[PDB]
């Protein structure tokens, strides 16, 4: 299963 | 694999990026790693195309790190 996508870089 | 400073990865899963900044791809595509932006994201490009952008490190299997 594809993992959750994190917040983009800060 | 022309550039000695680039890295190399294989897409683990399809990645549908939300915006133009993200580079979408399909499972199994090779990716040239250009840089590691932070703990969670690479910038990379697909050889032989004009596709380039960022994507999560968790979506790729890394053969060689970018430098």
């Amino acid at each position: 299963v594809p993992p959750p996508v994190p917040p983009p870089p800060s | 694999g022309i550039d000695p400073f680039t890295g190399e990865a294989i897409a683990k899963f399809n990645f549908n990026g939300d915006t133009q900044v993200e580079m979408s791809f399909r499972k199994g595509e090779r990716i040239t790693l250009l840089r590691q932006v932070d703990e969670n994201w690479y910038e990379g490009r697909i050889p032989g195309t004009s596709r380039q952008g960022i994507f999560p490190i968790t979506y790729v299997d890394v053969i060689k790190r970018p430098l």
